[PDB]
C-alpha cells in the first residue's frame, strides 16, 4: 500500500530548489550532489556602459 | 458489443482523483484494436473492521 | 532532433546506517510505534501550482475559481512564464517540448 | 503578562526581560 | 554644450523571484497560520475566489504560473515491521485523508 | 527498586502533555478551574482554542492495545527473561499474534496480565 | 451506495496526461465537479470510511 | 495572534499630507505640514519621509 501518494499540481522539484537556498547557500558548489545554481553575469544582464 | 459483470470484489479505502484502465490480453500486453472501453462500479459495505 | 539520448547501464541504490547500540535501537523503535509519536512532514513550497495561459499580445488576463472552503490559506504568490519553456509533465514525452 | 504574541504550538514564542537598549560611537 | 532635448525612460528587472502576497491582516508574517486564515479554519463556508491580472502585451504565448499557498503535511505510521501507511493533507486545495 | 513497567510503559507511550485520558485536566483548563494560572486559556489563539474544546466535550477514542503489550515487554526485561536487544523483536511479535487473534476475551485477559506482570516485578 | 464511472475523458486537461496511451490503456478521473476543470478536479480524492 | 494583534476597523496603512504652506528664497526652501496622526493608533516617526 503506498506511502508517495502524489498529487498533479504540487511540484517537488520547484520546492527541494528553493529549501537549498533557504537551509544554507547556493554560492558554494557541491559537485557531489551536481549542486550549481544556474546565474548569469550581473554585468551582462545590466549593461553598466561606462 | 460485450456487456458483461462481474460480482463483488475488495476495494480500496481512498481513491485518487485519477485512476488508471487496462484492458490486456493473455500475454498481458496491451491490446491496440479497441475503441471504446468502459467501466462503472457499485461500492457497498462487506463488513467491519475496527470492531 | 540533434543530441543523442543517455542510456542506463545500472542504476543502485545506496544508504547509510548509523551504528546505534541495539539496547537503545530496540527502546528507540519501541515506543517510535504507537502512533502517539510518529513522523510528520510538510512540503517547503507548500502550495498548489495552477496556470493559466495568456495568449500573445493580450494585457488584461482574468482568472476565476470554483467556490471552495479556504480554511488555512498562506497567500498568493505569482509569476510570468513562456509556453515555450514549461513542459507538461504528465506522462512521458510531452512531443511538443522542443526548447532545451 | 500580555498574550499577544506569536505561539508555538502553546508556550509563547519568547522575550528575553532585559533587551531594551544603547549604544554609541564608543 | 550641445544636449539635445530628451525624455526619461523608467523601468525595473526584479528576475529570480517570485511576487508574493501574504494572506495576513497587515501583510506580516507572524506565523505558519495566518491570522485571516485562522478565521475561516472551523467555519464551513466556502468563498469564491475572482482575480485579474493586466501584465503586458508580449509577443509570444505565456502562461500565468500561480500558486497558492497551502498546508500540506503527512503522518507515516509504522505499527507493525513492514507496515508503513501515510496520511496526506491539504487544507486549502483538500487532497484527501489516503 | 526495580522501576514499575506499568508506569515506564506509560513514560514513552503517551503524550507527555495532555491528551484524551487527562479529560478532567483538560476541563478545568477551558474553564479557568486551575488555581496556577486561571487566565492561561482565554489568552490562546482562535485555532488552538478550538481544537481543545471540540476534544474536550466529545473525546477521541483510542487504541490500548500497543499500550497493554509495552508494559508487557518493558516488564520481561527487567525479569531477564529476554535480552534488552530482543525487546525490538518481541513487541513485534506478540503485537502480531495479537492482531492476528484479537476479541474481547483477548483483550482482557492482556489486561491481567500487565497487572500480574507488576506484581511479579516486585 | 453510489457508483464511479471510468469513462474515456477526451478533455484538454485530461489528455495532457496520458499523451501516449490508447483506450486500452488509459488514465481518467474519477471525480466529476460540474465547476471543477478537469485538470483541477483530478486532485480530488473521494474518500470512503476506514471503519468498513 | 488571532485578536489584539491586528484592528478590523477601516484603517489606512500610508498617509500623503500635502504641504500647507510653502516660503521660498533664491537658496532657500520652506515647507510646512500637520502631522495628524489619527487617534486609537501610533505612528512611529522612523516611516516618515520627504
Amino acid at each position: 500500500l503506498n506511502a508517495v501518494v502524489d498529487l498533479q499540481d504540487r511540484n517537488t522539484e520547484l520546492s527541494y530548489q528553493l529549501l537549498l537556498d533557504s537551509l544554507g547557500d547556493r554560492t558554494r558548489y557541491f559537485s557531489m550532489w551536481n549542486s550549481a545554481v544556474d546565474s548569469y553575469d550581473p554585468d551582462v544582464r545590466i549593461i553598466e556602459n561606462h | 458489443p460485450a456487456l458483461t459483470d462481474h460480482g463483488t470484489l475488495p476495494l480500496r479505502s481512498s481513491i485518487r482523483g485519477v485512476q488508471r484502465v487496462t484492458v490486456t490480453d493473455a500475454r498481458r500486453r496491451t491490446c491496440p484494436y479497441v475503441y471504446k472501453a468502459l467501466g462503472i462500479v457499485a461500492p457497498r459495505v462487506l463488513s467491519s473492521r475496527t470492531f | 532532433v540533434d543530441g543523442a539520448s543517455v542510456r542506463f547501464d545500472s542504476v543502485n541504490l545506496y544508504a547509510t546506517f548509523f551504528p546505534m547500540a541495539h539496547n537503545t535501537a530496540s527502546t528507540l523503535e519501541a515506543m517510535l510505534r504507537n502512533d502517539t509519536h510518529d513522523q510528520s512532514f510538510n512540503d517547503y513550497l507548500s502550495a498548489a501550482n495552477m496556470l493559466y495561459p495568456i495568449p500573445a499580445k493580450a494585457t488584461n488576463v482574468p482568472i476565476s475559481i470554483p467556490s471552495r472552503n479556504w480554511a488555512a490559506f498562506r497567500g498568493w504568490s505569482f509569476t510570468r512564464l513562456k509556453t515555450k519553456e514549461t513542459p507538461s509533465l504528465g506522462s512521458g514525452f510531452d512531443p511538443y517540448f522542443v526548447y532545451s | 503578562f500580555a498574550s499577544l504574541a506569536p505561539r508555538h504550538g502553546t508556550r509563547p514564542f519568547m522575550g528575553t526581560w532585559n533587551e531594551i537598549g544603547t549604544s554609541q560611537l564608543n | 554644450q550641445t544636449a539635445v532635448p530628451s525624455v526619461t525612460q523608467k523601468k525595473f528587472l526584479c528576475d529570480r523571484v517570485m511576487w508574493r502576497i501574504p494572506f495576513s491582516s497587515n501583510f506580516m508574517s507572524m506565523g505558519a497560520l495566518t491570522d485571516l486564515g485562522q478565521n475561516m479554519l472551523y467555519a464551513n463556508s466556502a468563498h469564491a475566489l475572482d482575480m485579474t491580472f493586466e501584465v503586458d502585451p508580449m509577443d509570444e504565448p505565456t502562461l500565468l504560473y500561480l500558486l497558492f499557498e497551502v498546508f500540506d503535511v503527512v503522518r507515516v505510521h509504522q505499527p507493525h515491521r513492514g507496515v508503513i501507511e501515510a496520511v496526506y493533507l491539504r487544507t486549502p486545495f483538500s487532497a484527501g485523508n489516503a | 527498586q526495580a522501576p514499575d513497567p506499568a508506569i515506564r510503559a506509560a513514560l514513552q507511550s503517551q503524550p507527555s502533555g495532555l491528551a484524551s485520558d487527562d479529560w478532567e485536566a483538560a476541563m478545568q483548563r477551558i474553564m479557568a478551574l486551575t488555581t496556577r494560572n486561571p487566565e492561561s486559556f482565554r489568552q490562546q489563539p482562535q485555532a488552538n482554542r478550538l481544537s481543545a474544546i471540540l476534544e474536550a466535550v466529545v473525546p477521541s477514542r483510542t487504541n490500548p492495545t500497543h499500550e497493554k503489550v509495552l508494559a508487557i515487554v518493558n516488564a520481561l526485561a527487567e525479569n531477564k527473561a529476554i535480552r534488552p536487544d530482543e525487546a525490538g523483536l518481541v513487541y513485534n511479535a506478540l503485537l502480531e499474534r495479537v492482531g492476528r487473534y484479537n476479541s474481547t476475551n483477548v483483550q482482557s485477559n492482556l489486561d491481567r496480565l500487565v497487572t500480574d506482570v507488576r506484581e511479579a516485578v516486585a | 451506495t453510489t457508483r464511479v464511472y471510468l469513462v474515456d475523458n477526451k478533455s484538454a486537461d485530461i489528455a495532457s496526461l496520458n499523451y501516449q496511451n490508447d483506450h486500452s490503456n488509459f488514465l481518467t478521473t474519477v471525480v466529476q465537479n460540474n465547476d471543477f476543470t478537469p485538470a483541477e478536479a483530478s486532485t480530488q480524492t473521494i474518500n470512503f470510511d476506514e471503519r468498513s | 495572534p488571532t485578536h489584539d494583534v491586528t484592528t478590523d476597523r477601516s484603517q489606512r496603512l500610508t498617509l500623503r499630507f500635502v504641504p500647507v504652506d510653502r516660503e521660498a528664497t533664491t537658496y532657500l526652501y520652506k515647507a510646512r505640514f500637520t502631522l495628524a496622526v489619527g487617534d486609537n493608533r501610533v505612528l512611529d516617526m522612523a516611516s516618515t519621509y520627504f
